[PDB]
């Protein structure tokens, strides 16, 4: 196993790439590890932010809904991140 | 055009 921080790693990698793919693989283990209480820098914000864009990126349509909705949950005044909810939000007909 | 952002980096 690697880390949580270490998947992350990887998986700003692949973004930093265009492997929205590969971002993907390593986001969602980074999010389970997370949740399995593992101590991590990274938070869940954070990770939700790559996760979210990529999974759109893929075609994921109302997946990548939910994430945005997720990332601003946890992180309120993330600016990027209410563009991006007011773009699905109308995009997919759920305002 | 149209859409969302990602991360910068």
């Amino acid at each position: 196993m690697l880390s949580v921080d270490d998947c992350f790693g990887m998986g700003r990698s692949a973004y930093n790439e265009g492997d929205y793919y590969h971002t993907v693989l390593w986001m969602e283990q980074v999010l389970k590890q997370l949740d399995a209480g593992e101590e991590a820098t990274t938070t869940k914000s954070q990770v939700l932010d790559y996760l979210s864009y990529a999974v759109f990126q893929l075609g994921d349509l109302h997946r990548a809904l939910e994430l945005t909705r997720r990332l601003l949950s946890l992180d309120p005044s993330h600016e990027r991140a209410g563009g991006n909810l007011r773009y699905f939000e109308q995009l997919l007909e759920e305002e | 055009p149209p859409g969302p952002a990602g991360p910068p980096g």
